[PDB]
């Protein structure tokens, strides 16, 4: 479980994760407030 | 020697024994490190605490809505008491966030650093806010009867018996969740159906649990 | 069926090829039911 | 070693680079195992058939064996005490306790008898050898109190199982075929050996 | 002997070597220094002999490693089922498919990307998709969108018992090498079990589920309103009902009298008149054949019993006077290297993925495919790189086994040992006729050119001026469309329309029709004998200068893959037989881009089109236009283009957008293949400096990427630019003149 920790911490995996989180919360920001271009 | 989860298994390493509970039940390993496990254990005392207190609001308002008392069922009850009563419902979700969090809290930065809200900065309060175990917070306000500290054996009985109501309760609610998501009905009227027709009216029936 | 054209040639294909272990006798009742169904469905046409 | 008669012509017991599932104590007791299920296959896809026209049991029941509910586009019985479904999940729980055990004994040989069972507790120690444990209630009687006697019974529960197991692939091959039963099919080549047969159903 | 062979419990399964990167390789395996290392990594991550040098640890990865992929594949089906049944129009579309355009995917409404929902019909909003799954599965008889959920599940629980098989035959009973090397039994278990009992039980789910089911659909009775294929299994009455041959059973099958299953053992060829598909009698009764031929062949090697032929004596037996040992050594090399059975398997496989492109198009085997012009396109299209990139890859593994595999004091005057030592005669006399057919297919086109802009087209390569008839092709094209009358007598039409006949048609559009070949035939087909021959040129270069040349005497002892041997002896660049895969695949490009483009061109031309005559969808100008680079430039790639670059505002605007984009990756790729390594490290030196300054440089030290790595990444955004942007344009201009 230590070395499973340590293979999730490895770089392309947190890359991925990190990604998925910006991604999905542009994403939601995008849904719920629906095409903004100021302020 | 102890009896495992899964007869003829050796129990994993880091489940010796000395917990509550403790049947070597980890196929996932999910608590090898020794402070994943503590925190662990500390995850699945509050979650059983829960489902024990919210699995006895179940049965008692359940039994109250059979019975002709006027009580609610359970998914209809916030409703119609935000609706009954002259409440507002996020005003009532942020006393709760308020009061929730600064339980919650205390109890987040007692795992941390394990003495230290027993120093006296709330109120007053010394030595009444120190845990006495992992998860087991037992004073004079938590343990008012003071079970805790007589008869040390019994209350390792007591341990064992809240452990186990607590995982019995867990799946219990899962139970009430998964049973009103299949029939759409209250619990304690499903139990009276099965009373009524045992052979005939249950899981392998509702046509939802086993779609074939 | 029995005494018909298709069943002699099918018997006479499968004792050829057996007077031609069970292992020979799958192999060679093989090689005979092929040579047989080959001569039966090649006669017709 | 029971019904050893040197027939293996595709050399599955090699002990010389074996493993997985292809291995002596595998293959010796799932050859029992298969022997055992399907004795009592045999004998249940038989005897509705013959109690039904012995007139020992009646009508509603004594149905061909396909037509039970395993298979419900073959038919199914309504008489039951519940639905195959509602049968079918008891069957998953016992079934799973039962045979859970058994792998547990195989796979760590006399550990059935020491965690808490209700007592039962005795009766699963086994024996140094999986397919035979024995005990007060898998040996009633003591019947093969004697080792020749005992290799002798061996014997003859592998060649009843494996002439039992090439009875049920006979029923299973007959039921899809001619589309009746057993002993139906016992009534037909017992009437007409001639005229009845597999050279005449095709 | 052939026996099953394992060793138990080889490799223990811990999550340990995943927290250790490069744990495979001795060198990688300390660590990174360099961000090269990363690079490294991931090349050389599945490179298994490089790993070990046992044969039999590399055969269990590559073994474990094919388990995994076909779990993939797996998945892959499983979600096809999926969206076709949760998120797809395919019952509408089954109750009406001549005007219902096949859809099985949706996207959300967010950022205005929900406008690409168009309008499919049956009242639904998705993408038309082009894979032709909603034409296999009418033609697999499913009815319901529960049979593709089933086979979902069915799929998905596959692929987890093939991630299961791989696990389990890597880590607890692992094969041991001599199973592996059972090349015999190996070819008996596959010739007689995949490809017989496979055909076998296909031709079995044919005549009883497919047949009636599409003989039904072809009547026309509402597909609900069809019995369920459970029914037809059980209730043999219907199976009579519709083809009374099944009234008596499985007894003229036993007893020989085979003529009585003519109802649905067929040989009437063409496409059924009112689907526009093969007749499924005829495909059940060939995979019937398909199955018997097959369960035949892999009767025929030794394994534990006497009867069988042997592997090495059959090769061994074959030794001419020009040839001297002939095919001995052969087997020792076929059964010891994985990378000499990969190119042969890769050659073959492309090579067989091309001609599953052309049957495909030219006998449409599923109902109402041959209309469905987009899914023609596509699937040719496809296929035919797929092929192409495969026959890529066999060149490659065969080059890799020529300088890691090849030991010639087991191969001495010998097949391979020949072709060695007369390889500058083989390439001589390749380039040559390389040259040759350049200039001549070329030149033509150039002449024509030259001709048509000097205002003299009577001197042109045309079919009004000076004729170039593909003689042979109309002579073999005639005697294929007359072989039913003589040298077929059983046969009721042709094998295919095109060989010449009448015309079906479905739905109003033509389905096919004879294609007739003339001086532009000639010199396509002659351009693509030029392309085909300098690629294989490039490859087998590649291949028989692996080892040495005048040049490097010693190229073998520099590995297969390298960038050179200094800017000495005049310049040493890219004389790796990497380089030659390298540019074998921008050749592979230049010919299967021409290839695709034929065949677009032809069929919008001569062939589909509306039925009122046929009006064609470009008017039948390929023969008068297509002897010019210019007649190309115009009438096909600006002409059809229009719908591509004005599908904006649409459904078909990410065409647009994929269009745009794939130019862009296009030229993203030649500032690789046009630099060098050299100028990128001394800028990122200067950035490392300016990182320096304001103490952000990292501890694994940015480089530029390596040459070979350079040329890889130019090659690989190369590739999918210019195929990404021929896919665009295809695809919008199919789907909106489709
Ligand atoms: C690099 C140039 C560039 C710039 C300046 C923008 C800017 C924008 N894009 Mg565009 N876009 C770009 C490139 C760019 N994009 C590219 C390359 C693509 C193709 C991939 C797109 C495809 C695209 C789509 C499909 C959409 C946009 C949208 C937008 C708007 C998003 C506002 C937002 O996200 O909410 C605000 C975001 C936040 C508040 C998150 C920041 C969180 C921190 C904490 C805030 C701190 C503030 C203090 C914004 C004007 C959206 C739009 O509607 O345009 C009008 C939209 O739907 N973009
Ligand atoms: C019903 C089973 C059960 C059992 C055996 C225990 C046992 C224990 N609890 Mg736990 N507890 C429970 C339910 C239970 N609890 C629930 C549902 C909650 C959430 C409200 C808690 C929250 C809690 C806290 C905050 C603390 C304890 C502590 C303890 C320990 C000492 C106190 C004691 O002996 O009370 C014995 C318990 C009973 C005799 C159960 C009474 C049954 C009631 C009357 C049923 C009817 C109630 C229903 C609403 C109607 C002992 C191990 C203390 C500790 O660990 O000290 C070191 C401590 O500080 N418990
Ligand atoms: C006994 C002699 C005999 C005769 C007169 C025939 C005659 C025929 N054979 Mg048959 N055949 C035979 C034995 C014979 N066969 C044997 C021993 C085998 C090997 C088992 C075959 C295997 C064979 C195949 C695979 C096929 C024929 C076919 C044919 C027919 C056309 C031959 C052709 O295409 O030219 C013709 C009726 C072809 C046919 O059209 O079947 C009707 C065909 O496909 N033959
Ligand atoms: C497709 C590639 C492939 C190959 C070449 C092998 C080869 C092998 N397997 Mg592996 N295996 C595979 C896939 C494969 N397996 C898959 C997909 C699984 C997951 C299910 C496994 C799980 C597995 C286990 C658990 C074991 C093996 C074992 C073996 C070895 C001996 C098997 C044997 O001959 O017994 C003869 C085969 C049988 C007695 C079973 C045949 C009947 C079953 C049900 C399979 C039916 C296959 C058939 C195509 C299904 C038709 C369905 C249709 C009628 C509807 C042999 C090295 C054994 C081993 O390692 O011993 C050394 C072993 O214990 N395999
Ligand atoms: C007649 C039995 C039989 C069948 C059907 C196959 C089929 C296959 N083998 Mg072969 N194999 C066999 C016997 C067989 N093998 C024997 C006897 C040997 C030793 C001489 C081998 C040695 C061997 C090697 C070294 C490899 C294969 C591979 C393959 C796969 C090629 C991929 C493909 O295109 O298939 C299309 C895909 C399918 C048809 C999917 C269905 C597959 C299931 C598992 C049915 C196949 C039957 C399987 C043998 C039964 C396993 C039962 C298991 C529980 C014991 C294919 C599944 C390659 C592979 O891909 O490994 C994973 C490979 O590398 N085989
Ligand atoms: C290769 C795949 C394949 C399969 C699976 C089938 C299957 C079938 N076909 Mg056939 N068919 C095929 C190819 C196939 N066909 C081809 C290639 C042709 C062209 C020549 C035909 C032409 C054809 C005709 C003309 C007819 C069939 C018919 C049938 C059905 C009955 C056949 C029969 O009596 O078998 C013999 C019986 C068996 C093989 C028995 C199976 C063994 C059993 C299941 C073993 C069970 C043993 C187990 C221990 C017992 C269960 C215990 C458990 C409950 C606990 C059967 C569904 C008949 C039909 O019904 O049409 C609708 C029919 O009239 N077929
Ligand atoms: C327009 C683009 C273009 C052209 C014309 C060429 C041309 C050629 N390539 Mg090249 N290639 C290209 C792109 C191109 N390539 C690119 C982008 C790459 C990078 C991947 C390569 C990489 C490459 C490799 C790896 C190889 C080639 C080879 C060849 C030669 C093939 C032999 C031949 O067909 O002779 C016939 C000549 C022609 C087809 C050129 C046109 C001649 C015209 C029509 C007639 C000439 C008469 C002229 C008008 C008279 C002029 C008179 C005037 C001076 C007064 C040919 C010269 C191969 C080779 O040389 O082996 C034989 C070879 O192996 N090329
Ligand atoms: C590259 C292929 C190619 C071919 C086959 C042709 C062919 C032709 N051109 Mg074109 N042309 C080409 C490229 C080509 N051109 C290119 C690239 C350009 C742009 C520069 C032109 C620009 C052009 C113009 C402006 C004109 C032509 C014309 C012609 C025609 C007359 C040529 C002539 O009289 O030459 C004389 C013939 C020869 C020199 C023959 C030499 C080759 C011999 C036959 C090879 C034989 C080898 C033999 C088989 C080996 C045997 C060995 C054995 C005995 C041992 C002829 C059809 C003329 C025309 O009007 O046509 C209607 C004309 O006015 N061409
Ligand atoms: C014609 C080729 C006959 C080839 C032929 O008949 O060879 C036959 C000849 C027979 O050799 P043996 O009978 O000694 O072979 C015995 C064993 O090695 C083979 O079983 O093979 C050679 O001598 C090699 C000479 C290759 C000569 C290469 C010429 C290549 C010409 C390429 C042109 C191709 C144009 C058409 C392509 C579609
Ligand atoms: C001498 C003797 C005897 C006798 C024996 C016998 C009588 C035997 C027999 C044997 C036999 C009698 C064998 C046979 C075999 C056969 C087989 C094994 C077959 C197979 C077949 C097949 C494989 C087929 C195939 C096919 C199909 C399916 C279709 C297509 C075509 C073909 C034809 C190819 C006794 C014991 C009494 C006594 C002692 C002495
Ligand atoms: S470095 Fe680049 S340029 Fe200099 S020789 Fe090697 S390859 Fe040719």
């Amino acid at each position: 479980m230590k070395d499973f920790t340590t293979y999730l911490s490895t770089a392309p995996v947190i890359a991925t994760i990190w990604f998925t989180f910006t991604a999905g919360l542009l994403i939601e920001i995008n849904r719920y407030f629906p095409d903004p271009l100021v302020f | 020697v102890r009896p495992v989860w899964f007869p003829g298994n050796p129990p994993p390493a880091h489940l010796d024994g000395s917990l509550a509970g403790d049947y070597g039940f980890d196929p996932l390993f999910l608590g090898q490190e020794p402070q994943t496990l503590k925190w662990y254990v500390q995850a699945e005392l509050v979650h059983g605490r829960f489902a024990m207190l919210g699995a006895a609001g179940i049965i008692l308002t359940s039994i109250g809505a059979k019975v002709g008392l006027g009580f609610p069922e359970w998914y209809d009850a916030g409703k119609v008491v935000v609706e009954k009563n002259n409440i507002d419902f996020p005003t009532l979700m942020v006393i709760q966030f308020y009061l929730m969090g600064w339980a919650e809290t205390k109890r987040w930065y007692d795992f941390k650093n394990p003495g230290s809200q027993a120093d006296g900065s709330f109120l007053g309060f010394t030595e009444e806010f120190k845990g006495l175990e992992n998860g087991y917070p037992g004073g004079r306000f938590f343990d008012p009867m003071g079970l805790s500290r007589g008869d040390a054996a019994k209350y390792q009985e007591y341990k064992q018996k809240e452990v186990k109501n607590g995982r019995l309760a867990m799946i219990a609610c899962l139970g009430f969740a998964a049973q009103y998501a299949a029939t759409g009905k209250g619990p304690l009227d499903n139990l009276a159906d099965h009373l009524a027709d045992p052979n005939h009216v249950n899981f392998a029936t509702n046509g939802v649990s086993i779609p074939i | 069926f029995i005494g018909s054209s298709t069943n002699l040639i099918m018997v006479a294909s499968t004792t050829a090829t057996l007077a031609a272990t069970i292992v020979d006798v799958l192999a060679m009742g093989a090689a005979g039911h092929g040579l047989g169904v080959g001569i039966v469905l090649g006669l017709k046409g | 070693l029971p019904g050893d008669f040197g027939f293996d012509p595709l050399g599955l017991l090699d002990p010389v680079n074996s493993g997985g599932f292809i291995e002596p104590k595998w293959l010796q007791y799932s050859e029992v195992i298969h022997a055992r299920w399907a004795m009592l296959g045999a004998a249940g896809c038989i005897a509705p058939e013959v109690l039904g026209a012995a007139g020992l049991i009646p009508d509603a029941t004594n149905i061909k064996w396909f037509e039970s509910g395993v298979i419900p586009p073959a038919g199914s019985y309504n008489g039951y005490w519940a639905d195959p479904y509602t049968i079918f999940f008891v069957e998953i729980v016992a079934m799973q306790f039962a045979e859970l055990r058994r792998l547990q004994d195989f796979r760590y040989p006399g550990s059935m008898g020491q965690q808490y069972f209700l007592g039962l507790e005795a009766i699963f120690k086994g024996s140094g050898d999986a397919a035979y444990p024995g005990g007060p209630f898998f040996n009633l009687f003591n019947l093969g109190k004697t080792e020749a006697a005992m290799k002798e019974l061996k014997l003859k529960e592998i060649k009843n199982g494996r002439l039992a197991m090439l009875a049920m692939l006979g029923y299973g091959a007959q039921a899809v075929m001619t589309g009746k039963g057993p002993f139906q099919n016992l009534v037909e080549h017992l009437a007409d050996p001639v005229n009845n047969n597999i050279l005449t159903n095709f | 002997k052939v026996k099953i062979a394992v060793d138990r419990n080889p490799v223990e399964t811990s999550f340990e070597k995943w927290a250790k990167p490069g744990h495979f390789s001795r060198t990688l395996s300390k660590g990174p220094n360099t961000t090269t290392w990363i690079w490294n990594l991931h090349a050389d991550a599945h490179d298994f002999d490089s790993h070990t040098s046992d044969l039999e640890e590399i055969s269990r990865k590559v073994f474990s490693a094919h388990f995994g992929q076909l779990g993939i594949i797996f998945i892959w089906l499983s979600g096809m089922y999926f969206h076709g049944a949760r998120f797809s129009n395919y019952e509408a579309w089954l109750s009406d498919p001549t005007h219902i355009k096949p859809s099985a995917q949706v996207v959300w409404p967010i950022v205005g990307q929900e406008i690409l929902n168009g309008d499919v019909g049956g009242g639904f909003q998705g993408i038309q998709i082009t894979s032709g799954f909603f034409q296999l599965w009418r033609a697999s008889g499913i009815t319901s969108e529960l049979q593709l959920y089933t086979t979902a599940i069915g799929g998905l629980v596959m692929a987890a018992a093939m991630f299961f098989a791989g696990w389990f035959h890597y880590h607890k009973a692992a094969p041991k090498l001599e199973w592996f090397q059972n090349v015999e039994s190996m070819l008996n278990h596959h010739l007689g079990g995949l490809l017989g009992l496979g055909s076998l039980a296909w031709a079995g789910h044919q005549i009883h589920v497919s047949l009636p089911v599409n003989k039904l659909l072809d009547a026309g009775v509402d597909p609900k309103e069809i019995p369920l294929p459970h029914d037809l299994l059980l209730n043999r009455a219907i199976m009579a009902d519709l083809y009374p041959s099944f009234a008596k059973g499985i007894a003229p099958f036993f007893t020989l009298n085979w003529s009585e299953y003519s109802d649905f053992l067929t040989f009437k060829g063409g496409l059924n008149p009112v689907t526009g598909g093969l007749w499924l009698s005829d495909t059940a009764h060939h995979h019937v054949a398909i199955a018997v031929l097959f369960l035949v062949a892999g009767h025929m090697y030794r394994t534990n019993w006497g009867i069988g032929h042997s592997m090495k004596e059959i090769l061994e037996a074959h030794r001419g006077p020009f040839t001297g040992e002939g095919h001995v050594g052969l087997y020792e090399i076929l059964t010891t290297s994985w990378h000499a059975q990969l190119a042969i398997n890769l050659a073959l496989f492309g090579s067989l993925s091309i001609i599953v492109a052309h049957h495909m198009y030219a006998m449409p085997p599923y109902p109402y495919l041959a209309t469905d012009y987009g899914t023609q396109l596509s699937l040719f299209t496809h296929h035919t790189w797929i092929g192409g990139f495969c026959i890529v890859g066999a060149g490659a593994h065969a080059a890799i086994f020529m300088v890691r595999d090849y030991d010639p004091t087991n191969n001495y005057n010998n097949l391979l040992d020949r072709v060695i030592r007369h390889r500058d005669a083989i390439i001589s006399h390749l380039n040559w006729v390389c040259i040759f057919l350049g200039f001549h297919s070329f030149g033509l086109y150039i002449h024509n050119d030259t001709m048509s802009a000097l205002g003299r087209p009577q001197d042109m390569f045309s079919d009004t001026a000076i004729q170039l008839q593909p003689v042979f092709a109309q002579w073999i094209q005639n005697t294929h469309f007359l072989a039913p009358q003589l040298t077929a007598p059983n046969a009721l039409a042709a094998t295919s329309l095109t060989w010449g006949g009448d015309l079906v048609a479905v739905g109003g559009k033509v389905a096919m029709m004879p294609i007739s070949l003339g001086t532009s035939d000639f010199m396509v087909h002659h351009i693509h004998a030029f392309t085909i021959h300098v690629t294989v040129l490039i490859l087998l270069k590649g291949v028989l200068f692996a080892r040495s040349s005048r040049l490097i005497p010693d190229k073998a002892n520099l590995g297969f893959r390298f960038p050179c041997d200094g800017p000495g002896r005049g310049g040493t660049c890219q004389v790796s037989a990497w380089d030659h895969v390298f540019l074998g695949l921008f050749w592979m490009y230049n010919s299967l881009s021409i290839v695709i483009f034929h065949f677009s061109w032809k069929m919008q031309s001569d062939v589909w089109g509306t039925v009122t005559g046929v009006s064609h969808i470009t008017g039948g100008n390929f023969a008068q236009s297509a002897n010019t680079i210019n007649g190309w430039l115009r009438d096909f790639l600006w002409a059809q283009s229009s719908q591509v670059i004005q599908s904006y505002g649409s459904a078909l605007s990410a065409y647009g957008l994929i269009f745009l984009g794939a130019h862009f990756v296009w030229a993203f790729s030649l500032m690789f293949l046009f630099s060098g390594r050299g100028y990128w490290q001394e800028l990122i030196e200067s950035i490392v400096w300016a990182h320096n300054k304001l103490k952000v440089a990292p501890a694994i030290q940015p480089r530029a990427l390596s040459i070979t790595q350079g040329r890889a990444v130019g090659v690989a955004h190369y590739l999918l630019g210019g195929i990404a942007t021929t896919w665009s344009f295809f695809l919008a201009r199919i789907i909106s003149v489709g």
